[PDB]
């Protein structure tokens, strides 16, 4: 890993302690994936990323 | 569904009290009575209040009034608090 | 599950209806027949009703045939009315004891 | 780092055989498309600073809370860092277009980019929104038939679209 | 139905006369060309689902807003993606009908008569179908006069939409 | 209970007569305004929680009843307060549908004045709370529907005083 | 279903259905074409109704997604929108069934016990359903938007 | 058999089931149904055809029967005392539910009462699963009927 | 109990899916026949006493079970037996309206075979009375609705053997 | 386990476990900690074992992935590696159980009937399992691959 | 078991009658269509492994019934399911040849709904596979034999429902 992508400007231990004054953002909405389209154990759709690396 | 479907003597269902209430009747009285136990001196259950004033549906007043009389009780007052008098339809 | 019979409770807390009248309108309710009338046959409904409105089991064969015939002819409310309007209920429970 | 030819050499180097004469025809088909490759890259590297700022402006109208006071990309210190962060993704996507394979995209850019947005608290789903804003601007500019002969280039813009939605699923 | 056979009958019947050699020569040219036309009709039929599913994808990669916008006119849900691939299979089925018949007769009545009233009413854009028809032209994989007979009825559809 | 349809069947049956012209006219008066009640009945059932929340805060929220010692003090009192207001709102909606206030005398006003006097509930405040519930409910169903709705709110307050 | 409640109600009395009860079944099967079409229009607008509904909910209730709220985080907000999809799916069942009994038997019986145990504010789930009602009611006509809104307001009344 | 104890073996006819007999009738006395009496034996013991992976262990038994080296009694016995039969109808069952079932396969009827079910339950307590099979196949009702 | 509509909803909800095209066609199959079932249900309720009266005369009236020694000899056993036939007719009508035999499992068939074995009622003669009652019903309601009613008459007999 | 077959073998004889029969059980539990380490190695290398085993299976049998083969396509090829993931899981079960019964009872009984009914060449599935074996025996020591080699070998012989 | 000829001989024997015109009509009805049954029975025996392989993949191949946790997950459970479909197809051909579904009652349907309810086999998914097996076989045998073959696939699902 490159070191600028290893150690950023601040870590998880400085960000989590200031969630009252600073770093209060709450996160926007993700793209809505329906729950019944998600793969379960024994589905061949969990190996399509393996097949595209062939 | 109602107690007056023709069941009388010589039928398969045992003889009981028959009411003149319609299906899902909604008339209720307001009664007052005293009903002693007359059996506590050989069962020895706890003592209970026997002076009662309660609202009883029209569908059960013939059986309740007939039960209070068999068991020595005395009915002190009865009034109709819900429902119309001599109404043809609209008792449901 | 958060069920509630709100008009029945205020009438029984105030004294307008007794506990016998509270139990009777809980038998002919919709929550009761949804749970103890629909998923069962008429034979099993007569036996479970004796456990809820009388606190005991059927004793004889002529006692089943008398109450099976009432349920078969008048449904749920014709059965629950015949159990609370009986002398055995008032003997053990007189208008105020659950 | 590999190019497209290096992944065919280093694959059969591990098998240890000579490169077959039917594999040379796949490498010679690539150099026939070698000059249609070079003006997909020239179309996107020349409008590079307007693919970025027109996609950020479309992002900040959909999700206005990223730039409002108390938001992540609020101040002028951090608007500039958000604007830089899409310039770096567009840089390495065009690097993996000119090489033919994505081995420099997921090595110096995507190698742990997800784990530093959990440490910074940056919403990683919103960076993958603004990458698909840049994908829609870059495949529309690679269909530009000005200063170029007309031909079918649909298989190479579908490869440029592949490196855009690889860098979007690697931050979420 | 514009067929070479029925354009010959209607030419002789405009003036109330029998079929001369002006008309038997016109339907001779249908039969010489029918060999190349009937081999394109089997090749476009046998690779239909490869061409329909490939050309529906060609519109989404060219117009990405059609899979993102909300509304009944766009292919953002599964209902709109099924009505899109239904239309591409309508355009491919009309082209094989014209190669069987010989002229631009089936897609005149069944496809293009009244089409621009439909695209204006239901807010459908005709540039989506030009992009889909230009995928089928570049990917039927035919050659020779078999390809020239197929490309002519594809280009006839592109000129009606433009 | 008897609605507008049953009330005209009753008047005819006590004479042994069929439904004559004066009877069929009253029946059209109900049918013509029927789908307007069904629309107003669904609008109040959807805004039932807010019709009571704004009536209570506007009528009796910071008064002496909510203070210690006053009536409606404990949470049991408060929950019994707003449980009563929903009873009136739910039964006045039954009367507007049937077009006859007979259901209010059997299941609401059945000796309710004696019960409130024994318990010590302020009758003057409950009548003004129902009145405040009539001015917010009228804003929803309009005047033409608000005319029928208010016809029964005054029936409860008049049968309560 | 409308048919189910008519059959169980006439079984408690041990009799057949009456003409007034059978006409409610005729009147209901006649509207089957309109119900299947309204449910189809909502099923085709899942991502917009659910996404639009949860977007407005976080402006009327910004605390639920802020630091400390129940739905704080991307994975929590994802399950946040998962719940709204449950009730949208249940609403399409009620529109097709002819009554609100599928919405009750699935996701309204014991709803206050479930959400109090998970630590979720039940008042926020009812605010999120009221926002989905405005979005879903803007895709329909004058008469079809009126009845579809009644299925959304019923879920909110039973959720408070 | 309770009002006519001597009717044992007398074939019922077209009212009963089909009876398979390793007959060997011919002008040279050759058995031509060795492959049908073997198919009928698997259906009598197991009721169905076992899987190809579990039938592998029994191939030594079928090879000796098709070669005309085993009787039907020694074939039925070698199938019932196998470990695939034991793993199906003896181990996962109540001990008296296995005797009631195993008795119904080897003999065509269920038990008459307690004097017959207690008899095998004592043979199982002492000898085991194999002792119960041999006591039914060496029975007198088996040799008289089959 | 669940009808044909709720049976489709539960099949989809148990997977988490919305109603797709395969389930929408089952919903259309029920709406198209809804007016045919309501029409047969009204004619069966009016001719119930004559369906039972003619299925009994045709199957078990002058048989052995009506004389001394047989089952249903005394008048209570004749009256208790035609009360059973009135169960099957009424519950076969509920199943025809709902288009699903679910209500026959819960409220009719669950534990009904053991009841008859303890009482001593012949199952073979009961199945013949329902079959004779299926033929009389099929002539009153027609050939299309008549074979729907017979669909739930056979569910009782096969659920009873 | 050997415990299960030792009790079923002794239960049928109606007696207690034998003296030597018990010594086998004691020897099994003393090696249980070592069995957990071998099975732990394959569990964290599962995707690499399936990938390399998947690649080298398509070079020794290119007919399974060519036009006309069973695993032709990217979705049908995904079902290839799915089945390879199953059997790699079942061999980890057999390593911890010290026996082949977890493999045999899960995916060996009826395997000929199952693949014969799918149209899948049973001859090729054994080839893929043999290609997964060398990778698994490549990540283990001299005698650890001798332990895992028993379970990989039993699966192939039963698949022919 | 009794075939179509036996069912006609027994129906006349129960009356004590020689074979009349009505029973001779039912005898010819079987003799005429008899060679159409021997052809369908010969084509089903040849495509047996194909009719099952196409109804399985059509109905229950990629669902959650085959994934881990589903009934029929392991290979033993998979092989046991396609062995059940082999009996239904094989027994519906015995019934089509004999022209009488008596063979299905005595050897297939007796206590079969109690057998699946004990093991946990889904009855709904089993009926779908037989419905899929009904149309795949109806395309091979034609329109005449395809309808009579479906007569006994419906007899199995009806008694299994
Ligand atoms: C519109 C963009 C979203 C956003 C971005 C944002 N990012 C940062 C900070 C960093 N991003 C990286 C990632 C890389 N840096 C690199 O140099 C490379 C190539 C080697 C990568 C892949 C790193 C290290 C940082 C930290 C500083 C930096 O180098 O840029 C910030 C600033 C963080 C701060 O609080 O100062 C922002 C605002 N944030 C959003 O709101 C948008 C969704
Ligand atoms: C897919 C490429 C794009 C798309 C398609 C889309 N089309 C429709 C609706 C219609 N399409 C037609 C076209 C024909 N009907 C015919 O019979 C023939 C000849 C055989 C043709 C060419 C018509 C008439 C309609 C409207 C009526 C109908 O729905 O059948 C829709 C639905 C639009 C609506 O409002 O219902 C869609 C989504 N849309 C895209 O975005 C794709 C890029
Ligand atoms: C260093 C700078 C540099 C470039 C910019 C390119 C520029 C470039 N492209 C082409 C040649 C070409 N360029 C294109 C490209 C396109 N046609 C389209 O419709 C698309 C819009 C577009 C790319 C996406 C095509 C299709 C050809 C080949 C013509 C053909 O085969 O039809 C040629 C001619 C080559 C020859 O004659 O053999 C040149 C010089 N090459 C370079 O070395
Ligand atoms: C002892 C039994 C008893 C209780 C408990 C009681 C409660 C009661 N609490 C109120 C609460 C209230 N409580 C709060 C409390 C808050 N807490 C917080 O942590 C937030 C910062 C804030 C918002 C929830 C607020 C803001 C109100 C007034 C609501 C309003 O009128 O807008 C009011 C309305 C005004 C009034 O006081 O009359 C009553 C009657 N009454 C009783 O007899
Ligand atoms: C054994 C002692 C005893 C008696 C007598 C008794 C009577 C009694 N009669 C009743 C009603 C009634 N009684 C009658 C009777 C008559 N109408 C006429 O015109 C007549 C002159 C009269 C017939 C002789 C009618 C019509 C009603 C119904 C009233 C109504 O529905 O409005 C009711 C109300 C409940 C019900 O009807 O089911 C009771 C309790 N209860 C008892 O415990
Ligand atoms: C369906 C028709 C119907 C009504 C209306 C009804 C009323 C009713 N209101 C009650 C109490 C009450 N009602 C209130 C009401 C109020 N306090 C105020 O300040 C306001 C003026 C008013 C709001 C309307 C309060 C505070 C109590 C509790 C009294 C106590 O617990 O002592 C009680 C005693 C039972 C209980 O404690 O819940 C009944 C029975 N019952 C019925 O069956
Ligand atoms: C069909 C009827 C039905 C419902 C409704 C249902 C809800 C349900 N909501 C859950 C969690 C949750 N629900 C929420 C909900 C919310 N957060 C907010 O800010 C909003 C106010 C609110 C609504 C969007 C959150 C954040 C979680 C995850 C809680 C956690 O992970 O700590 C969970 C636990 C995880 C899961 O299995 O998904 C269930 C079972 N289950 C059901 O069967
Ligand atoms: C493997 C599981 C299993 C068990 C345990 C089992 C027991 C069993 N115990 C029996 C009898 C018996 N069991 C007892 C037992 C007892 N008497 C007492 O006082 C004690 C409290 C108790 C023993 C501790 C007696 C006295 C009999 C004889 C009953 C009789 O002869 O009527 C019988 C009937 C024997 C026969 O009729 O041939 C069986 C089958 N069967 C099984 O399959
Ligand atoms: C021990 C108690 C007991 C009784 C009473 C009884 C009656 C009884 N009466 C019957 C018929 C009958 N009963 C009558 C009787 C009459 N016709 C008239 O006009 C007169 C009013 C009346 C006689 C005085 C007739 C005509 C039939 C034949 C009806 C038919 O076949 O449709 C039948 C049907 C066939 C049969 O006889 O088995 C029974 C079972 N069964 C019993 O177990
Ligand atoms: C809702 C589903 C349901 C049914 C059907 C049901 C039936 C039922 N039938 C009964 C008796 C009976 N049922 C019959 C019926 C018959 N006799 C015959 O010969 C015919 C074959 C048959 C008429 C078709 C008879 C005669 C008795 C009385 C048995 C006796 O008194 O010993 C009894 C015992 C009660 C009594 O003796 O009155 C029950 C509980 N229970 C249920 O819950
Ligand atoms: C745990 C024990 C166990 C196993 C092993 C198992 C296998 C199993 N393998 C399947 C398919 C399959 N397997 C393959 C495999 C191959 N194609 C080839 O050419 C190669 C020879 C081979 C890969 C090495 C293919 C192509 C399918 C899908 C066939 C079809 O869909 O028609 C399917 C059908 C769909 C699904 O995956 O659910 C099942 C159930 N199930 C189990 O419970």
């Amino acid at each position: 890993m490159p070191f600028n992508l290893k150690t950023p400007r601040y870590g998880i231990e400085f960000r989590s302690k200031l969630a009252a004054t600073q770093f209060s953002w709450a996160s926007p909405i993700r793209r809505f994936r329906p729950q019944e389209q998600q793969p379960k154990a024994g589905d061949p759709a969990l190996f399509l990323n393996m097949v595209q690396e062939m | 569904a109602y107690d007056m479907d023709g069941t009388g003597a010589g039928s398969l269902e045992p003889r009981g009290i028959k009411s003149s209430a319609v299906e899902k009747d909604s008339r209720c009285f307001k009664v007052t009575f005293v009903l002693p136990s007359q059996s506590r001196l050989y069962t020895f259950r706890e003592l209970q209040n026997v002076y009662t004033t309660k609202m009883v549906p029209f569908s059960s007043w013939y059986a309740e009034q007939q039960r209070i009389q068999k068991m020595g009780g005395k009915i002190l007052k009865v009034e109709l608090v819900a429902g119309g008098q001599m109404r043809s339809v609209g008792n449901q | 599950y958060g069920f509630s019979f709100s008009v029945l409770e205020s009438q029984v807390k105030n004294g307008q209806i007794s506990i016998k009248e509270f139990v009777r309108s809980l038998g002919k309710s919709s929550v009761y027949q949804k749970q103890f009338y629909q998923p069962y046959v008429n034979s099993r409904v007569v036996e479970l009703a004796f456990r809820h409105f009388l606190g005991r089991n059927l004793s004889s064969l002529a006692e089943f045939q008398k109450f099976f015939a009432i349920l078969s002819k008048k449904g749920l409310t014709g059965l629950v009315d015949s159990l609370i309007n009986s002398r055995e209920y008032s003997d053990y429970f007189n208008e105020e004891t659950v | 780092m590999l190019d497209a030819f290096a992944k065919v050499v280093a694959q059969a180097d591990a098998r240890g055989e000579f490169l077959s004469n039917t594999q040379i025809d796949a490498l010679s088909k690539m150099v026939k498309e070698g000059n249609q490759r070079l003006d997909i890259v020239n179309k996107v590297t020349s409008n590079a600073s307007a693919i970025v700022t027109n996609s950020a402006r479309a992002l900040f109208a959909e999700q206005p809370q990223l730039i409002q006071p108390g938001g992540n990309a609020y101040t002028s210190r951090r608007m500039a860092a958000c604007l830089r962060d899409m310039e770096i993704v567009l840089r390495y996507v065009s690097y993996a277009m000119i090489a033919g394979d994505s081995s420099v995209l997921d090595d110096r850019c995507l190698n742990g980019l997800r784990e530093t947005y959990q440490a910074l608290g940056t919403p990683g789903s919103s960076v993958a929104v603004a990458i698909q804003k840049m994908k829609d601007a870059s495949v529309a500019l690679a269909n530009d038939t000005t200063g170029t002969p007309i031909g079918d280039c649909s298989s190479l813009v579908a490869e440029l679209a592949g490196y855009f939605d690889r860098a979007a699923v690697s931050v979420v | 139905m514009k067929t070479p056979i029925t354009e010959a009958i209607a030419t002789a019947d405009n003036q109330g006369r029998f079929l001369s050699n002006t008309e038997l020569q016109a339907v001779n040219g249908r039969y010489q060309r029918a060999t190349a036309s009937l081999t394109a009709a089997k090749a476009l039929t046998g690779s239909a689902q490869r061409l329909i599913t490939g050309a529906a994808q060609a519109v989404y990669n060219k117009f990405p807003y059609t899979t993102q916008m909300p509304g009944p006119a766009y292919a953002s849900s599964a209902i709109g993606k099924a009505k899109c691939a239904r239309d591409i299979g309508y355009y491919l089925r009309m082209v094989t009908y014209c190669l069987v018949v010989g002229g631009t007769g089936p897609m005149d009545e069944y496809l293009v008569a009244g089409l621009e009233e439909i695209n204006r009413s239901f807010d459908l854009s005709p540039s989506w179908y030009i992009e889909a028809l230009q995928y089928i032209k570049n990917s039927h994989g035919l050659s020779g006069q078999v390809a020239n007979e197929a490309n002519a009825y594809i280009d006839y559809a592109i000129n009606t939409l433009s | 209970m008897q609605d507008a349809i049953t009330s005209v069947i009753n008047a005819a049956d006590v004479q042994g007569k069929y439904l004559d012209a004066n009877s069929v006219e009253k029946l059209r008066g109900y049918f013509q305004t029927g789908e307007l009640r069904v629309r107003a009945a669904a609008t109040i059932a959807a805004n039932a929680a807010t019709i009571i929340k704004e009536a209570v805060a506007k009528s009796l929220l910071y008064s002496d009843i909510t203070r210690p010692g006053g009536n409606m003090y404990t949470t049991r009192r408060y929950a019994a307060c707003i449980r009563d207001l929903d009873y009136y709102l739910r039964y006045a909606t039954y009367g507007m549908l049937a077009g006859d206030p007979s259901i209010l005398d059997e299941r609401v006003l059945n000796g309710l004045k004696e019960t409130y006097n024994s318990l010590g509930v302020p009758i003057g405040a409950t009548i003004q709370a129902i009145q405040a519930m009539k001015e917010v409910t009228g804003s929803l169903v309009g005047s033409d529907a608000g005319k029928e709705m208010g016809l029964y709110f005054d029936y409860i307050c008049s049968g309560l005083s | 279903s409308i048919v189910t409640k008519s059959i169980v109600n006439a079984d408690a009395e041990a009799r057949y259905l009456s003409p007034g009860e059978l006409d409610r079944i005729k009147s209901f099967v006649l509207s089957g074409q309109r119900r299947l079409r309204i449910a189809q229009t909502l099923t085709e607008n899942r991502e917009r109704i659910v996404k639009q509904g949860g977007q407005q909910l976080f402006q009327r209730r910004p605390d639920v997604v802020s630091p400390g709220g129940n739905a704080y985080g991307e994975e929590m907000t994802a399950t946040c929108l998962r719940d709204l999809d449950y009730y949208l799916r249940l609403v399409t069942y009620g529109i097709i069934a002819g009554d609100v009994t599928p919405i009750e038997e699935i996701g309204l019986v014991g709803v206050k016990e479930m959400y109090s145990a998970l630590g979720t504010p039940i008042s926020g789930v009812a605010e999120g359903i009221r926002c989905m009602k405005d979005v879903a009611c803007s895709l329909l006509s004058g008469e079809d938007a009126a009845e579809v809104g009644f299925y959304f307001d019923y879920t909110l009344a039973a959720m408070q | 058999q309770v009002g006519n104890p001597s009717t044992r073996s007398v074939s019922v006819g077209s009212l009963g089931p089909k009876v398979f007999k390793s007959e060997g009738i011919n002008s040279n006395a050759q058995r031509t149904n060795n492959e049908s009496i073997l198919q009928a034996s698997y259906l009598a013991v197991f009721g169905r055809m076992i899987y190809q992976n579990e039938r592998i262990g029994l191939k030594g038994i079928d090879n000796k029967f098709l070669d005309n080296n085993l009787s039907v009694k020694e074939l039925i016995r070698s199938l019932a005392i196998s470990d695939t039969f034991r793993s199906l109808y003896w181990t996962p069952l109540y001990v008296c539910k296995s005797i009631e079932w195993i008795h119904y396969r080897l003999l065509g009827r269920p038990t008459y009462g307690r004097q017959e079910i207690n008899q095998y339950f004592n043979v199982a307590y002492k000898k085991g699963f194999v002792g119960v099979i041999n006591s039914i196949i060496d029975s007198v009702e088996y040799n008289e009927c089959f």
